[PDB]
């Protein structure tokens, strides 16, 4: 049905040069905006960039700001990332993603990821939490008030290192298809909350908060989950 | 009664190509609307709702668009601005309901959506429930354009760029109005 692939991953040398590629399918690719999220070893989640689903609208973050390109041909049903001055940060598994089940500046469509290598002011989180299996956890995210506090557009992630995120929560309290009602969240301020009760063994992996501020996608640090067996 | 084609429809139309759809042959049950949206505005004009399930109708015509938030006071019997002179006119007799609702989750996009759009100019008002989709250039000066847009004369359609940062008066509302029409024709649409 609905699918993304990444593709054009591979080894280059810093200051190279690489093209990313992302196949759309199952929808209307020129509807939707498209981005890409990478994540670099050992670190959380970043927003690289998003295009439009026009195209003549491109945001970029700061830290890649000038050494990548993004682009889109929507005859082709292609997303396309040129990266210059390949440093050795940019290491990392890229993923595009769209909002084609939810909103168009949301990530609920990921693909499954292209491998990239070259030879904070994220959102405030908890590094670290337990629990006991059957228990409840709450997990807190803060930010400034051009993020959280400027919009209700939050999202809520679980991510495991080597495979695309899954998105949980939408709009500061919707789950998306699929999502059991043991996820809920909220938000008060520049802080949101997400809650899961009654944790399985499976819940174990690393939640990140999310925000769409207009200009830009800005994650959080990101929290482990432990669940404690018993 | 295709009640859901009209307002569970993927896209909407844009305000100055509005859409109608005929409504016969079928029973009126509004339960559908009643389980839709938490609405902006419920507005009916010279008709109770309150008995629109012993209606009769012979034809109901569900007129469809997109507009924002602040236009959607426009929507009403003897108003004025842009959207009722250029674009959707009711009329003064008008027997029917606005129903409408904001749409920002479908209908805004990332970086402005440009496909709804809406008529600036116009040499004269709509007639009510007139439709003008034409494209041609408007003189707001006396030079002659001979299709040529320019320094005072414009392209008469603009773009709403509906974002997600935009207020809910920017925002973009998704329209809906049924006429109810009673002519001698025997009833085809029912409670």
């Amino acid at each position: 049905e609905v699918r993304l692939l990444e593709s054009g991953g591979g080894l280059v040398q810093p200051g190279g040069s690489l093209r990313l590629s992302c196949a759309a399918s199952g929808f209307t690719f020129n509807d939707y905006a498209m981005s890409w999220v990478r994540q670099a070893p050992g670190e959380g989640l970043e927003w690289v960039s998003t295009i439009s689903y026009s195209g003549g609208s491109t945001y970029y973050a700061d830290s890649v700001k000038g050494r990548f390109t993004i682009s889109r041909d929507n005859s082709k049903n292609m997303l396309y990332l040129q990266m210059n001055s390949l440093r050795a940060e940019d290491t990392a598994l890229y993923y595009c993603a769209n909002g084609v089940a939810t909103a168009d500046w949301y990530f609920d469509l990921w693909g499954r990821g292209t491998l990239v290598t070259v030879s904070q002011s994220a959102l405030t989180q908890p590094r670290s939490v337990s629990g006991s299996p059957g228990q409840s956890v709450t997990i807190s995210c803060t930010g400034t008030s051009s993020d959280v506090g400027g919009y209700n557009y939050v999202s809520w992630f679980q991510h495991h290192p080597g495979k695309a995120p899954k998105l949980m929560i939408y709009d500061v309290t919707d789950r998306p298809s699929g999502v059991p009602d043991r996820f809920s969240g909220s938000k008060s301020g520049n802080t949101a909350s997400l809650t899961i009760s009654g944790l399985q063994a499976e819940d174990a992996a690393d939640y990140y908060c999310c925000s769409y501020a207009g200009t830009y996608t800005v994650f959080g640090g990101g929290t482990k989950l432990t669940v404690l067996a018993a | 009664c295709p009640f859901d084609e009209v307002f569970n429809a993927t896209r909407f139309a844009s305000v100055y190509a509005w859409n109608r759809k005929r409504i016969s042959n079928c029973v009126a049950d509004y339960s559908v609307l009643y389980n839709f949206a938490p609405f902006f505005a419920f507005k009916c004009y010279g008709v109770s709702p309150t008995k629109l399930n012993d209606l009769c109708f012979t034809n109901v015509y569900a007129d469809s668009f997109v507009i924002r938030g602040n236009e959607v006071s426009q929507i009403a019997p003897g108003q004025t601005g842009n959207i009722a002179d250029y674009n959707y006119k009711l009329p003064d007799d008008f027997t029917g309901c606005v129903i409408a609702w904001n749409s920002n989750k479908l209908d805004s996009k990332v970086g402005g959506n440009y496909n709804y759009r809406y008529r600036l100019f116009r040499k004269s008002n709509l007639k009510p429930f007139e439709r003008d989709i034409s494209t041609e250039i408007y003189q707001a000066g006396n030079k002659p354009c001979n299709g040529v847009a320019g320094v005072n004369c414009y392209f008469p359609l603009q773009s709403y760029g509906f974002r997600p940062t935009y207020g809910v008066g920017h925002q973009p509302y998704r329209v809906v109005v049924l006429s109810f029409e009673l002519l001698h024709a025997p009833a085809t649409v029912c409670g």
